[PDB]
DNA sequence: TGTCCCCCGCGTTTTAACCGCCAAGGGGATTACTCCCTAGTCTCCAGGCACGTGTCAGATATATACATCCTGTTCTAGAGCGGC
DNA sequence: CCGCTCTAGAACAGGATGTATATATCTGACACGTGCCTGGAGACTAGGGAGTAATCCCCTTGGCGGTTAAAACGCGGGGGACAG
């Protein structure tokens, strides 16, 4: 699996900013937003990896993702 | 290479096509739509 | 290699699981019989006005195969 | 014959209104799914994720980025602008402490 | 903190040295990001547009 | 205030997204046997805490000394003018 | 067209005031010593929760076509970020 950081397409980043009420989006925002999302994903998934490793499990469950988000003050409801 | 003014009508929606057979003259887009309507 | 080599030797059979699904349908068989129809009609129009009444013929030399297919169908029931 | 030729900004505000009252997921499923597996394979190989596990990751990442974009947009009007910049995001993360 | 104490020519660890030691290390700064240190102040850094 | 170049709206053509369908086989979930080590005491003793105190690094103090910043004066380059 | 004088930008040196240090001395907590003494450790008893083994069924990954929604490319252009 390579070049998967481009999976978050420019209209997808455009649509995300539209939900946030952004009037205009620069061309350099998409590269920065991908990097910010990559950094944020690299922290939540790594925390979920330790949660999955602690349970002697090989598949990451949704409950471990919730605990990974809860410990950083970003608790998620619905899972 | 267009029988009408060079640019199916390009740059328009699909609900404008017409393929009837009449006389065809290019005239360089009617002298570029009459010099863009005589410079506006 | 014991499981790699024989799978590598299969070229048409690897895609057969999807080729059979895509090809053993109604529209493909109708197309493949209409193609033979237009081939015969065009060839006879070129050659001779009467048209043969036989196309895409199957031979039935074995009788036990029908019972084997019935056994498979019965297992499917 | 004259094209409609909407000026920039109006359809963007229309997209803002149509996507603020809606709740469908903006990011596609498999592109976000494949990004998770590539990131996770750097930490541990032969790792699997449940379908609902990625569902929790996708909604949380979108809401975090939308909230970041809200602060990013709020920085633009604060800086007498309507176009967001990469430096606007950097200021937003620094103030939040990320 | 001992390395920071040698920088300002001090042989005793003071809360200024502990704050400087924590904030200089990126790992310690992120771990103690939401931590308030008394009598430590902040890093002596000035933004580039502020210098003449 | 302007501009121009950076970003949006739209036409076209690919493109991979989603749902439609099928197995696969690691793997989450459950049950049971059993075995280690942690719950719970007895006794004690050696490390930890309260107290007391000589002491050694920090702060106050001040002439001395940095130390960079602000400003004044002079050097040299550039444009304007006048004469040949 | 060339030389002369006027003018001004800019590098450079000197004055100024708030701090960097070199002692002198206070000084006040710092750490060492002491005397305990109160909580952890050796030893013991007992039991119970997970390691491990087995099962199972289940659920995520891989793997296909279909299709139509949408990303991507490009053209027109237009309103805004930024230099001024």
């Amino acid at each position: 699996l390579r070049d998967n950081i481009q999976g978050i397409t420019k209209p997808a980043i455009r649509r995300l900013a539209r939900r946030g009420g952004v009037k205009r989006i620069s061309g350099l925002i998409y590269e920065e937003t991908r990097g910010v999302l990559k950094v944020f994903l690299e922290n939540v998934i790594r925390d979920a990896v330790t949660y999955t490793e602690h349970a002697k499990r090989k598949t990451v469950t949704a409950m471990d993702v919730v605990y990974a988000l809860k410990r950083q003050g970003r608790t998620l409801y619905g899972f | 290479l267009a029988f009408h003014g060079p640019l199916h009508y390009q740059g328009w929606k699909s609900s404008w096509d017409e393929w009837v057979g009449y006389d065809r003259i290019r005239a360089y887009n009617e002298e570029n739509i009459a010099m863009k309507k005589r410079l506006a | 290699e014991q499981k790699v080599f024989f799978k590598s030797l299969d070229h048409l059979g690897l895609t057969f699981k999807q080729a059979d699904k895509k090809l053993l349908t109604t529209k493909q068989l109708i197309s493949e019989i209409s193609s033979i129809k237009v081939d015969q009609t065009n060839k006879k129009i070129h050659w001779l006005t009467p048209k043969p009444k036989s196309q895409l013929d199957f031979d039935f030399p074995d009788k036990n195969i029908f019972y084997d297919i019935l056994c498979l169908a019965d297992t499917f029931i | 014959k004259k094209p409609h030729r909407y000026r920039p900004g109006t359809v963007a505000l229309r997209e803002i209104r149509r996507y603020q009252k809606s709740t469908e997921l903006l990011i596609r499923k498999l592109p976000f799914q494949r990004l998770v597996r590539e990131i996770a394979q750097d930490f541990k190989t032969d790792l699997r994720f449940q379908s609902s596990a990625v569902m929790a990751l996708q909604e949380a990442s979108e809401a975090y980025l939308v909230a970041l974009f809200e602060d990013t947009n709020l920085a633009a009007i604060h800086a007498k602008r309507v176009t967001i910049m990469p430096k606007d995001i950097q200021l937003a993360r620094r103030i939040r402490g990320e | 903190a001992g390395n920071a104490a040698r920088d300002n020519k001090k042989t005793r660890i003071i809360p200024r040295h502990l704050q400087l030691a924590v904030r200089n290390d990126e790992e310690l700064n992120k771990l103690l990001g939401r931590v308030t240190i008394a009598q430590g102040g902040v890093l002596p850094n000035i933004q580039s547009v502020l210098l003449p």
